[PDB]
C-alpha cells in the first residue's frame, strides 16, 4: 500500500508489515547496517544492493545505462552486445562519477538546524546562507573520518533535518549486462507500461584500496568486502505474497498547494516535455547518418525519453483522476478547517498565503529561467559556465565556497569533465545551442537577460548564425582543454580569447544574481513551508490518512504484495508475465527483437529449473502495490524472509501521477523476477562465474 | 524507468 | 466447450452436461416441445423465447432492428429514443414478414432423401431436380395441416435429413425496444469485442386469431398462449456457473476442403468487406445530409457493417492461429489415413477430387457471379427481377415452380415488397447502382455478360450516367406499382416500357442459365459431398474430436459456464462487465451516448435490488465458452435449473475464425445478464407493465 | 452481433 515510510517509523508500521506477511521481526528490519537492511546501497539516482561478499553489487539495466554507454563505441558497442567479465581483473571502470554509497549512520540534528535558521532573523536571504553555513560545518565534521560522505536531508518541509553518512566507495566496476534487447527490451514503447517483458538487470563490483579505504579507480585496488549481501530466495513468489522495497526514492510533490500542482500541470510538465522531444528528433536523426553521433548520445537519449513519456504519463494520469478538481476541493477542506480553529490556526493561513505569493514570483520569471537554465546546459557552455564558476569560488576560503564548489566536490567536477568525451560531438551539440537559441530569440522582452542579448547582438536567424560561427571556435571540445581551464585561475578566464569562456565571463554576473534571488526565495519558503506543511500532515492524521513525508533522496520502506490492478472494467492485469509473453512480442527489429538464444530457449521450453508451476513457465516481469518513484530504479524487492525476489525498475502507466495524488487501485510497482535474471544469466547470456558468487551456479 | 529525474 | 450439438445427440453429452454443472435431468431437455425447451423459438435468422403466458418474446436488439426501423420515421425516430407500448393494444406491427416459428415435431427422412437421389442415376441436374421434387412433396404433405411451416434439412454433407414442423405465427408486434443508445451501446466500435456494455434486447408479443390459428395482422387477432415460457433466475448468476444455450445457428465451416478454406480466406471475404465498406461510406456520407435516407438505410447499414466487421475478424484470426497451415495439415494428415486403407478408402480419395475440381469451376466465374448478384440486389432492379420471375414461374403447376416462387412463399415476397417502402430513396438507390455498375465494368472481358454490356452500350463513365438517367424513369419506386407487377402476368411484363423491368427481361435468360449450372455443380455435391464428409467424421472420431455436424439452421444445443478468457501474457477478461463501465465510455456523441437517466441511476447507485455482491454492481454482459454462430443471436441462456439468466448476442474478436477452426482458449459467447435487462427496464426506460407480465416487478 | 449472415 501507499507509503515512503522512513526508518524511524518502523514502530508505527510494525503491525501493518505483519499482517502484509512478513515474518522477520521489525527489530530486524530496524537495523539499517545489519541483515539485510545494510546490504542496500545508494547509487546516487537509483539503488542497488550488495549481492555476495566479494562486492558484487546488482541494480537495474537503466541505472548502469549510463556505466555501460562509457565503455561503448560504434564498433564495440556494449549496449546493443552486453557485458561479461569472466573475471574481475575483466571488469571495466563505470566511470569517474560511479559510486556505491554504503549506509553508516542516521543523525537528527533538527533542534540545531532549527535554532542555526533561527539566529538570522527578520531576513530572507541571510536565513538561507545560515542553513547552509550550518550543513557545510556540519558535513565538514562529520567527513573527517577519511572516506565518508555525509548529507543534510530536510524532511516534511523543514520540520526534520537528519544527518547520513555514508562510506563512499568510488571505484565501481561493471562485471555484467544483458544485451540491450534484453536488459531494454520493448524500449520506449513498453516504458511505463505493463504488460512488461524486460530483463531489467546489471552488475557492477564495488572496489577499495589494498588498505580497506576508499579510492579512485587503480589497478591496485581490491575487491570490498561488505558486512551484508542478499541472499535469493529459495521460496517461490506468487500472487499474493509479501513483499518490501527499502531505497532511495527522489521526491514527491503529494504535500502541496494547488496552485504548485496547476503550474506543473499546465505549464512546466508539456513545456518540458515539449522541448524534450524536439531535442530527441534532433539527436535521433542525426544518429542515423552517424553512429559515432548514435553511441554517443545514448545515455542523454535514454533519459530524454524516460523524462518526457513520465510526464505524459502524469498528465493523462491528472485527467484521469480530476486531479486539478481533487486538488482544488481539499485546498478548500483544509483552509476550512483550519479557520474554524479561530486562534490556533492562523499561523497555517498566513503560511498558506505567503507560499502562494512566492509561486507566483517564481512564475514572472519562469520561462526566462528555463530556458537560460537548459541553453547554459549544453555542453560548452555547461562546462564553461561550471570550470569559470569555479575559478571564482576557488579565490575564497572553503568554508565560504558555494555547495558543489568546495574540496570535496573537485571530485566528480573533475569526473564529468572526462566523461563529457564519451558523450560529446561538435556537430551535433551545435544544433543544440542553435534550438536553445532558437527559443530564447522567441522570448518576449520582459522575459529576456541583458547579458545575453548583448553576446548576441540582435534577434533574429543572422545573429544566431553569427552566435553559433562564434562558439564553435571554442577548444573545450577536448578533454585535456577542459582540464586545462580545471585547474586555472579567474584571471586566467578573464584574459581568455576562447568564445565559450568568453560566453561565462560575459554571463556569470547574471548568474550570480539570479542566483542570489532564487537563494532569498528559499528563505522566504524556509519560514512558512515547515508550518504549512506541518498543518496539512494534522489535518491528514484528522481524516485518519496515512501521514509520512514526501520523498526526499533518503532511504525508505515500502511494503505490500504481489497483484495485478484493473484498468477498464471488464479486463485485469495479471500480477506475472511470462517466457512466452517475451516471444509473441517478437518482430525481429529494434526495441522487439530478443537474441537468438533466447527466442530458442522459449521455444524448446528450457526453463532450467526456474519454473514456477503456477504459472507454467519461467517468471518475467510482476507487480505488486508498493509505491515507490524516481530513484527506486534498482532497490531489491524482497519477500516474508528478507530474501531476494527481484529488482524494482518502473512504474506502469497509471501510476506516475501519484506523485502529486495518491491512487490506490492503479499504483503499481514493475518488478524484474529473480528467476528471469538466473534464467538469463543459464540461458541467454551466460555468466556462470557470478551465478557460482551468489551461491545460484 | 523509476530512476530519479533531474 | 466446443460443440452445436443437434438434440439427438443429448445421450452422448448427457454425462458431459452434469459434469458443468446441469441439474435438471437430461430427459427433461430431451423433450423439445416441454419445459423448458418448447419455450425457445426461431425467428428465421435469429432465436427468440416466450417469457409469459400471454405470448411476450424476448430476444436481441439487433434481431428486432429490423422491426424498429420499420416503425420509425426521421421525426419519430423509435431506434434511436425507444419503444414501449403502455398496453397490448399499444404494440405496433413488426411488419408482414416477421416470424415466430414455434417447434412442433421432427422426423428422420434420411432413407427416403437418399432413395430418391439414387433414383435420378448418373445425371447431376436431374439429381437435384430429383432431391427438389422429393423436398417439395414432402413439405406441401406435411403443411396439409393449416399454420404450420416445414423445412428440410440437410446435416453431414447429406448424410442424414431431417423435417422439421413449425407453428407459424404471423402476426408479430413490438411491445418494447430500448433506446438505441442502450440497446446498440457502442455501436460498431464495440461490436464484436469485449469489454462490452451493451442492452442487447427487445420485446415482441405473438398473435394469433379468435380461431386460435395463425394469421395475418389484423385488430382481431389475440396474443398467442403458449404451452410454455422461460422464468427468470431467482438465483445471481457467477464466475464458473454453468450455462447451456438452445437456437438455430445458421452456418459453420469446420467440415471443409483447405482449398475451400483458401478461396474464402483470400477473396470471397475481403471482397465482400471491401463492397460493404464502400457502400457504407455512400450510404454515412449521404445520410449524414438527409435524415430520411439516414433512418430508411438504418437496417441495411447495420448488416453492411456487422458482416464486414465479421470478415475482417475472421481474417485476422486466420492469421492469429495459422488456419491456412492448420486446414493444410489437417487434409495431409486425411488423405494419408485414407491412402492407408488402400481399396476401401478409394471412395472417399475420389470424392475429394471431385469436390476440389468442383470449386475450380466456381472460381473461374466468381468475380462475375458475385458482381451480377449484387449489382441485381439493388433495389428497383432486385424487384424487378423478381417480380418478373414470379410471372415465369406463374405459368407452371405450382409443384414445379422454383422454391421461392410457389404459392406458400408469396405471402414473403409481398410483404418485402411493402417493406421496401421504408427502405429505398431513390437518390440513393442511384449511388448503389452506379457503384454498381463501375464494379462491372473492371471485370475483364471473359467474366462479362452479353446482356448486361449490350443494355449498358459502352464501357465508360458517360455510358454508366445514360444508364442511371435510363433507369431512373421506373416506376417500380412506388408500393403501388410494385404490387400492380406482383399480380400481372409474363406478357405484361415483357411489353412493358419501364427501364427497370426491361433490365429485368433482358437479363433473365442469363439468369436462369447461370442457375443451372448452379444446379449442375450441385448435383455432383450431392454425389461427392457426403462420402468425403462422413470419412472426415470418421477421421475425427479416431482422432478422438468432438463429432457434430456443422450449423445448418436448425435446433441445436450448447453448454459450458461463464468465464473469461486471456488474449494475451500479462492481461485476462474477466467474465463480467458492470455498470460502472458503461458510463465510463461515455462521450455524449453517438454510439456511446448513454440516456440520461442511465447516468444518473448510476452516478447515484440506484441497483434496484439487483446488485450482485461479489461484483459490486449490477451486471452488464458476461462471457462463457459456448459455442455460437449466426442465428444464435437471441436465444436465452439458461442457468442449472433452466431459469433464463441472459440472452446470447455476440462473440468476442477472436471467436469468430471458430466458423472454419475452431480455437478453445479464445471462443467465448458474449450474453447480456437476465438482470440488466430488468435493470433498465426499471430505472431506465421503465417498462412496469412487462415486469409485472414476466412476475419480477 | 451473431445474428445469420445471408
Ligand atoms: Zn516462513
Ligand atoms: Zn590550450
Ligand atoms: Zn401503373
Ligand atoms: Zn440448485
Amino acid at each position: 500500500g501507499e507509503g515512503m515510510w522512513v526508518p524511524q517509523q518502523l514502530p508505527e508500521i510494525a503491525g501493518p508489515l505483519k499482517k502484509a506477511g512478513l515474518k522477520l521481526s521489525p527489530q530486524q528490519i530496524s537495523d539499517l547496517t545489519g541483515d539485510p537492511m545494510g546490504a542496500v546501497v545508494a547509487l546516487g539516482g537509483c539503488t542497488a544492493s550488495f549481492v555476495s561478499p566479494n562486492g558484487l553489487v546488482v541494480t537495474n539495466h537503466a541505472c548502469a545505462y549510463g556505466a555501460i554507454q562509457l565503455n561503448s563505441t560504434a564498433e564495440n558497442n556494449l549496449i546493443k552486445n552486453g557485458f561479461n567479465a569472466p573475471t574481475t581483473a575483466d571488469e571495466v571502470s563505470a566511470g569517474p562519477n560511479a559510486r556505491v554509497f554504503v549506509l553508516d549512520e542516521i543523525t537528527d540534528v533538527t533542534k540545531d538546524a532549527k535554532a542555526a535558521i533561527a539566529a538570522a532573523g527578520d531576513d530572507a536571504l541571510a536565513r538561507t546562507k545560515a542553513l547552509e553555513a550550518f550543513e557545510k560545518k556540519l558535513i565538514a565534521d562529520c567527513e573527517a573520518e577519511a572516506g565518508f560522505r555525509c548529507r543534510l536531508y530536510s524532511f516534511s518541509g523543514g520540520n526534520t533535518y537528519r544527518l547520513f553518512k555514508n562510506l563512499e566507495i568510488k571505484d565501481v566496476r561493471l562485471a555484467y549486462a544483458p544485451p540491450g534487447s534484453v536488459g531494454k527490451f520493448g524500449g520506449d514503447i513498453d516504458n511505463w507500461m505493463w504488460p512488461r517483458h524486460t530483463g531489467a538487470f546489471a552488475f557492477y563490483r564495488a572496489y577499495v584500496g589494498k588498505d580497506g579505504k576508499p579510492a579512485a579507480f587503480s589497478k591496485d585496488n581490491v575487491p570490498y568486502q561488505p558486512k551484508h549481501w542478499l541472499k535469493f530466495a529459495d521460496q517461490p513468489l506468487g500472487a499474493g505474497d509479501f513483499v518490501m522495497v527499502a531505497g532511495y526514492p527522489g521526491s514527491t510533490n503529494r504535500y502541496a498547494l494547488a496552485a504548485e500542482f496547476d503550474n506543473t500541470a499546465q505549464w512546466t510538465y508539456p513545456t518540458i516535455a515539449r522541448h524534450y522531444k524536439n531535442q530527441i528528433a534532433m539527436v535521433e536523426a542525426a544518429g542515423k547518418q552517424n553512429a559515432d553521433i548514435q553511441v554517443k548520445y545514448a545515455a542523454t537519449m535514454a533519459g530524454w525519453n524516460n523524462t518526457s513519456k513520465n510526464y505524459d504519463g502524469q498528465l493523462e494520469g491528472f485527467k484521469r483522476i480530476d486531479a486539478a478538481g481533487q486538488k482544488l476541493r481539499e485546498e478548500a477542506a483544509v483552509l476550512g478547517w483550519l479557520k474554524g480553529q479561530g486562534a490556533k490556526g492562523q499561523p497555517a493561513l498566513d503560511a498558506h498565503a505567503k507560499l502562494l505569493d512566492l509561486l507566483e514570483q517564481s512564475k514572472a520569471t519562469r520561462d526566462r529561467d528555463l530556458t537560460l537554465a537548459l541553453f547554459n546546459n549544453t555542453a560548452m557552455l555547461g562546462s564553461a559556465t561550471q570550470l569559470y564558476r569555479l575559478s571564482i569560488e576557488r579565490e575564497k576560503p572553503n568554508a565560504e565556497r558555494e555547495s558543489g564548489y568546495q574540496e570535496r566536490d573537485l571530485p566528480a567536477i573533475e569526473g564529468g569533465l572526462k566523461q563529457l568525451e564519451r558523450r560529446y560531438v561538435a556537430a551535433m551539440d551545435r544544433q543544440l545551442q542553435e534550438y536553445w537559441l532558437n527559443e530564447y530569440i522567441k522570448l518576449p522582452a520582459d522575459q529576456r537577460v541583458a547579458a545575453v542579448d548583448a553576446w548576441l547582438g540582435g534577434n533574429d536567424a543572422a545573429a544566431v548564425k553569427r552566435a553559433l560561427d562564434r562558439l564553435a571556435g571554442t577548444k573545450l571540445g577536448s578533454t585535456e582543454e577542459r582540464l586545462k581551464w580545471f585547474a586555472a585561475d579567474r584571471k586566467a578566464f578573464e584574459a581568455s580569447n576562447d568564445p565559450a569562456i568568453q560566453y561565462a565571463v560575459a554571463v556569470m554576473p547574471t548568474l550570480l544574481k539570479l542566483e542570489q534571488e532564487r537563494k532569498t526565495r528559499a528563505g522566504e519558503n524556509l519560514a512558512a513551508r515547515p508550518v504549512y506543511l506541518q498543518a496539512l500532515a494534522d489535518y491528514k492524521k484528522s481524516q485518519g490518512e496515512f501521514v509520512y513525508p514526501d520523498a526526499n533522496l533518503s532511504l525508505r520502506i515500502t511494503f505490500g504484495n504481489v497483484m495485478g490492478y484493473a484498468p477498464k472494467d471488464g479486463m485485469e492485469y495479471t500480477p506475472f508475465t511470462t517466457l512466452e509473453g517475451v516471444v509473441a512480442k517478437e518482430t525481429g527489429q529494434d526495441p522487439f527483437d530478443s537474441p537468438k538464444a533466447l527466442l530458442d530457449a522459449v521455444a524448446a521450453k528450457r526453463y532450467g529449473g526456474l519454473e514456477d508451476k503456477r504459472i507454467g513457465s519461467v517468471p518475467v516481469n510482476y507487480l505488486s502495490d508498493l509505491d515507490i518513484t524516481g530513484g527506486n530504479a534498482g532497490s531489491p524487492v524482497l519477500d516474508a524472509h528478507g530474501k531476494l525476489v527481484g529488482l524494482a525498475f518502473d512504474g506502469n502507466w497509471e501510476s506516475v501521477s501519484s506523485n502529486w495524488v495518491f491512487d490506490p487501485k492503479m499504483t503499481r510497482m514493475i518488478a524484474v523476477d529473480g528467476r528471469y535474471l538466473r534464467w538469463i544469466m543459464q540461458e541467454v547470456y551466460p555468466a556462470p562465474q557470478l551465478l557460482k558468487e551468489m551461491n545460484v551456479g | 524507468d523509476r530512476v530519479y529525474i533531474h
